[PDB]
């Protein structure tokens, strides 16, 4: 049947799946670093600093297969929970997206060895190459982040993950796939291809077809990234580079014979043989390797008409840089079967190609994405339109017990903060955690009220393991608390937080039923300001020391400060500033250049985008691991942004407003928002 | 209509293009070519060798003068329509834009 | 559940498998060069006694 | 089968070895894989309708004796009268209601006209040696590699004189030669776009690469048809069948244009025609067979035998030389039966002249490989012909279209239909009168249509979002200002206008002010006035007796129709307008508009100012457009000499009481041109365009086509109906330009 | 020591246990015809002997 | 299952084979022997 086609056979070490013809194959996910954030200059170091690492460990046996994938994601699945206003801002939030881009951006490289009693010894010396070759491979792509697919167990009987990319790329559709005790290439194909006769256009059935357009160049790439152009589109596809690198006494040869080969003319072109000549002597000295070189592009379209307009505009899209891409109306076939790692045979036309061009032609350059699904609470926690037109997946737990939680949010109040915060905290109630909120303002007694739990604000007239509470009641003495009430809390800070010194005790006694209420049944603490409470001589200490444990349980801090020049980063916070996981900065009118980059390690070209945003735009640069966006939350007309921005923001007569609503009704299923929506606009007006 | 117009001003062609290279009222190429097809069958018999060449001369003599050159025609046909393979496949000559795939 | 000690022995088999695969390849030219020869004796042998 | 598919392209013949092409070796010049240098000339082809029989004559002789020089046996010419239907020009986007209305109904009044324009591109190609056998035998012979640099260096620099005596020849045509253009950061081929025309159906851009041409240039798989007449190019845009034909037979007269038929007409195609120059000695020889022949006569013909003598002493001592030619066009269709009936079609229109085609039959495939330039030896039916005739057959002659997309500022401002058929795309920008010049000047006899044809002009100029600052006369373009997001500030009498004589550097503005203030002078008051203006018995009388606001609009006007009796009104009213005016001309695009050149003659120091700031606002985004409604004592002036040699696009309105001695003296046109143009009677819309050396007459027409029934009333100019239109604009009084409904209504009276 | 652009390409390209089947095939094939020369020796004997 | 039903399937496979190729030089062998045995007398 179509087994003939594909060659894996077995999975071994864990991390490596062997071949027919004994060649040992290792796949990696890669993430690829923003392109946009960064200048030219990092473009061009990153490229050297890959090429470094590739020549590095250059030799026969290896070879890299680059697949870049474009998903309509489905795994978001649009979690149901019980509030109304939370409900009312998810749904109309929802029904802005249409009309926008949901693809994600998948990289994938693959590194595939294939060499050229003593058996097993010489065996263990193959799988050994590989092993190292993976050790490096990973320490050269620590900035890039890169996570080798391995099996993983699943209720007694195991799975391997990079079997399911391998899947993906035939099946066209993530299907798991268990290890059984058969070959693999026997059952890895649910779904198989179908071509047409002519050859023109192939078909599969889920139906989607598909067409291809070969793309060659034979001459060096202008741009260190000309095919980003492709990672906006409306058509899904997979783009596959093949570098089968050729040994040193290889490429002499067939320098030679190509330069022989063009001597040998009618007309004689001194340009191009001049070219030649100066690559044939780069060879030696810029030690760059050559390899075997083949790309074919696999766009999907559900018609064949619209597949020949997707082809049409991707062509245009690639002349406009000068690439010019050659249409495959036969041999479709051995094309797509080239895309599997490991097809050597099928390639359509190698060309021997320099590393550099090879780099500059697939640079792991990718809009930022984040992972839709599959993190440690469920799915993504919110999706954030961002610029470029590529649609972004928020998730706090992105890290470089278990990954970072920590969030730091930095910007002026006014500048798009309070909007963020409470649509990130409505979001987040989809998993349903406990909320400690402490608010700079008044401001989010409204969002909390709006929500199940109910704030408990301070105001003037309303105030054995034990020993540590007396102990901490005689520092003091020298200057519904729990969370069996209800899930979600909020406590003013706004009472102390200028105060010079009434903080602290109150502060400390605080932490005592927050955190040994639930203590790991979950946690997402929230401070409007979190350098007020860290100038505590105790609090800090035991906030440093007691990190690791909420980290291991199912707690994250989400802190926030409005100036980070304020916070100053002083000597007790800076494990908290820099265990923060995802960093979201708001537009700065003002920010102390080398302070901001230094604290942050932002880097100078994204610091300069931060500036772009000036002041009062209301975009955000989210910067998660090590790389960027610049994602805006804009709420416009496609229409009730209006009313649920109005109640999200907190102001002291909406405050008081909110208070005197709740107080007077007694029994009021949220019909206080209803009241609040039009006595607001009415004075304002 | 038309920047033709009906004046005797001209630059006459004195059509000469009638007049085309001959020896003994054909081309000398497929004369050539008959010439080599009588020494073939000289290869087999010399009896009617030199007997065939007057009947397939004189048609070629006869389809010159109706239309001249008309064999540069018929050997362009053989040369590019006829040698194409897979003609049948492809319900019509074609030429595949993309180079040889292996090219080696 | 010994996950891996199942294909511990995969990579073993893979090895024997190619052995066995070269040691078939080695005798059966082996075999055929023995019937060639062999034959060649019946046949000179035909040859010589059709006279 | 995926084995299979491998084994069947492994058969598979590429294109590659019909497309002898590769390196740039030069800017402009192309190799081939035998060493033909190749050449592409774009050519603006001559204005053939203003119907001068006897210049066209004098125009082929005069080809043929400029070609002489170049002409040797080492050279060829293909010609490419490629007609195409026109994608490039795009829809215009528009904000103004009026303006936008105008343009759609302009827009659908085109359903069933034609769009497509032909442009003429002429290739010509070096070949080293033309040696009937002597070549052959050279073919198979390894060369010094230097040496064939020697090869290289004597072809370039023969063709680049060939070139630069062929542009030299060609001023009157267009004369552009293709070369490199680079975009992107990476270099680009101009020349190979169009030989990718030929071979593959449409306009693809081509990237230069490290590799040759010929292996990339074709992304189209052509499908040549067994046993048939036509054949189809399967691409991703579409599916395209082409159909060829052939001439098999010729005439002796060769009156040029014998081929003009096929230009204007409704089937596109390509046209080819190569010239493989032949010997002298092989020249005479080929006569002399005709000769001997005719010779043979038994008393065929006694005229023929002193038709032919003169032939032996004007081949020797004549300008002409013998040629190889053959004639292939290629009609694209998108179905077989359309190809069919139009290649019907267009042997119709050859055997209407003298010539008679025959479709092209088993050597399909050779036709099509014949129109590549560089292609020898796929040539079909080559004929001995006269270079006389081969002009003849190929004069260059085009019907005038200009630039659709691409000319300065975009796209061409409007389409205007043309009474030959072929649609011109006009626009301002014009070759010759560097930055292109984009004066114009409309020059008519007291027809409404000066007024009707700007007005039309400004709102479909409107696309650019151009500022317009206008001088109109007689209320006449009051409400087509209006009608666009505009300010009229009409200079009634009895009301100072907005601005006072005053403005708000600016000392030395307003001592010009001073200057022309001065009337009923001028020696005492040089600078006893400039004193006083640093901060004139009749002076004081004029400013008691003199019975704006700027870039808030786009669009100006003045009535100035009041001052054409005394200058020291008008003199300093242009001197203040112009003056406010050139501020905004370095901000975005301008275009100046006028009425009128006496009143600029009124002046007698804006020619002082203008010889030098026409230039320098025309280096920056300036454009000035001319009016006159007495052209005959236009050109009297002396600022009208000026007005004349600057002017770019010559726009000419019926003037029954037209004047030969002006309009050829100066508007320089021919004297077929000038009969045209008096033979436009009185209020007949057509109008001749001289944009450019060639001119064709375009016509204008808005009538009900199956419309534009608000917009007959708003492009006039009529006192009455300007003054009523201003009551409603008093009534109204609404800057919503949209207030184009409430006028409506008191359309009733006026279109009862 | 590869010395060969050739040989390189056809290292990828080759498949090594099809090229086993295959040598296997031959070496079959040829075994075959060694019994049809012996067949073929065993009737000339049986003929000529008589 | 998987490739170790390969492998035994072709150690033994393969074993048919070479046992055939066995059996038939045997026949042949005691062929020539008893045809000739046959023509000593």
């Amino acid at each position: 049947p179509v087994g003939q086609f594909i060659p894996y056979s077995h999975h071994v070490t864990d991390t490596i799946i062997s071949t027919k013809n004994a060649e040992y194959l290792s796949v990696w996910k890669i993430d690829g670093r923003s392109h946009q954030s960064a200048s030219e200059a990092d473009v061009f170091q990153w490229i050297r600093e890959l090429n470094n690492t590739l020549r590095g460990i250059s030799s026969a046996n290896l070879s890299l297969w680059t697949h870049i994938v474009r998903r309509r994601v489905y795994e978001y699945p649009d979690a149901e929970f019980d509030n109304v206003f939370c409900r009312q801002l998810d749904e109309k939030y929802r029904e802005s997206f249409t009309g926008y881009n949901l693809m994600v951006n998948d990289l994938y490289l693959t590194v595939v060895y294939r060499p050229v009693d003593q058996k097993k010894h010489r065996q263990e010396s193959c799988i050994k190459a590989l092993e190292d070759i993976n050790r490096t491979l990973g320490q050269s792509f620590k900035r890039y982040g890169a996570e080798l697919l391995s099996v993983y167990e699943k209720g007694g009987h195991a799975f391997s993950a990079p079997l399911e990319f391998l899947a993906r790329l035939v099946n066209g559709e993530h299907i798991p796939m268990p290890i059984c005790r058969d070959r693999f290439s026997d059952y890895m194909a649910v779904n198989r291809p179908m071509f047409s006769k002519w050859g023109e256009v192939g078909e599969l059935r889920s139906l989607r077809r598909f067409g291809m357009l070969e793309i060659r160049e034979y001459d060096d790439a202008t741009e260190p990234g000309q095919l980003n152009v492709l990672l906006e589109s409306d058509y899904e596809f997979v783009l596959t580079h093949s570098f089968s690198v050729l040994s040193r006494p290889a490429a002499k040869e067939y320098l030679q014979r190509h330069q022989k080969n063009l001597i040998d003319a009618r007309d004689v072109a001194t340009d191009q043989i001049e070219e030649i000549d100066e690559a044939l002597n780069q060879l030696i000295s810029g030690h760059f390797v050559m390899g075997e070189h083949h790309c074919t592009l696999t766009v999907y379209g559900e018609t064949v008409q619209q597949v020949r307009d997707n082809l049409a505009h991707a062509s245009a899209a690639m002349l406009d840089v000068a690439v010019l891409p050659k249409p495959v109306d036969l041999a479709l076939e051995a094309g797509y079967w080239a895309q599997l790692p490991a097809n050597w045979q099928w390639r359509p036309r190698p060309a021997p190609i320099t590393s550099l061009n090879f780099l500059s032609f697939s640079p792991f350059h990718n809009f930022m994405s984040g992972k839709p699904t599959g993190n440690p609470w469920g799915p993504a926690v919110t999706i954030l339109k961002t610029v470029s037109g590529t649609p972004l997946y928020f998730n706090f737990h992105a890290s470089k017990k278990r990954l970072l939680g920590n969030t730091m949010l930095i910007g002026q109040s006014s500048s798009g903060k309070t909007v963020l915060l409470g649509f990130l905290l409505a979001q987040a109630q989809k998993f349903k955690p406990t909320i400690v909120a402490f608010d700079k303002d008044r401001g989010m007694e409204i969002s909390i009220r709006a929500m199940g739990g109910r704030y408990l604000p301070l105001k003037t007239g309303e105030p054995h393991a034990n020993l540590i509470f007396l102990k901490q009641f005689v520092k003091k003495l020298a200057a519904a608390l729990d969370l069996s009430t209800h899930q979600i809390y909020g406590f003013d800070i706004t009472e102390f937080l200028d105060n010079p010194e009434a903080r602290t005790p109150v502060m400390m006694y605080l932490l005592y039923r927050t955190e040994s209420m639930i203590d790991g049944r979950r946690f997402m603490y929230v401070f409007d300001e979190f350098w007020k409470p860290l100038q505590d001589e105790y609090f800090e200490d035991l906030a440093k020391n007691k990190q690791k444990t909420i980290r291991k349980q199912n707690g994250i801090f989400v802190f926030a400060t409005q100036e980070p020049s304020d916070a100053l980063e002083s000597n007790i916070a800076k494990t908290l500033i820099q265990q923060c996981a995802t960093y979201i900065f708001l537009a700065n009118p003002k920010a102390d250049y080398e302070d901001y980059t230094q604290g942050f390690k932002l880097t100078d070209s994204e610091f300069e985008l931060v500036r772009g945003l000036g002041e009062f735009s209301r975009r955000f640069l989210i910067k998660q691991g090590d790389q960027s966006a610049l994602a805006e939350m804009n709420l416009g007309k496609f229409r009730d942004f209006d009313d649920e921005l109005l109640v999200l923001s907190g102001t002291p007569d909406n405050a008081e407003i909110a208070e005197s609503i709740i107080a007077e009704v007694g029994d009021d299923p949220a019909v206080w928002l209803p009241i609040f929506l039009d006595r607001v606009k009415a004075e304002r007006s | 209509m038309k920047p033709p117009q009906q004046q005797h001003e001209a630059f006459p062609l004195f059509k000469g293009a009638t007049r085309l290279p001959t020896i003994w009222g054909v081309p000398m190429i497929p004369l050539m070519a008959m010439v080599m097809g009588v020494a073939v069958i000289a290869l087999t018999v010399s009896i009617w060798w030199w007997a065939l060449v007057p009947p397939l001369w004189f048609i070629m003599a006869q389809i010159t003068k109706n239309d001249d050159k008309a064999f540069r025609i018929w050997w362009l046909w053989i040369d590019t329509k006829f040698r194409n393979r897979n003609k049948g496949f492809w319900g019509a000559s074609s030429y595949s834009p993309a180079n040889y795939r292996k090219r080696r | 559940e010994q996950l891996k000690s199942y294909y511990e022995e995969s990579r073993g088999l893979e090895r024997d498998l190619i052995g066995e695969f070269v040691k078939s390849r080695k005798t059966a030219w082996r075999v055929a060069t023995a019937s060639g020869l062999f034959g060649l004796l019946g046949m000179v042998c035909g040859i010589v006694g059709f006279s």
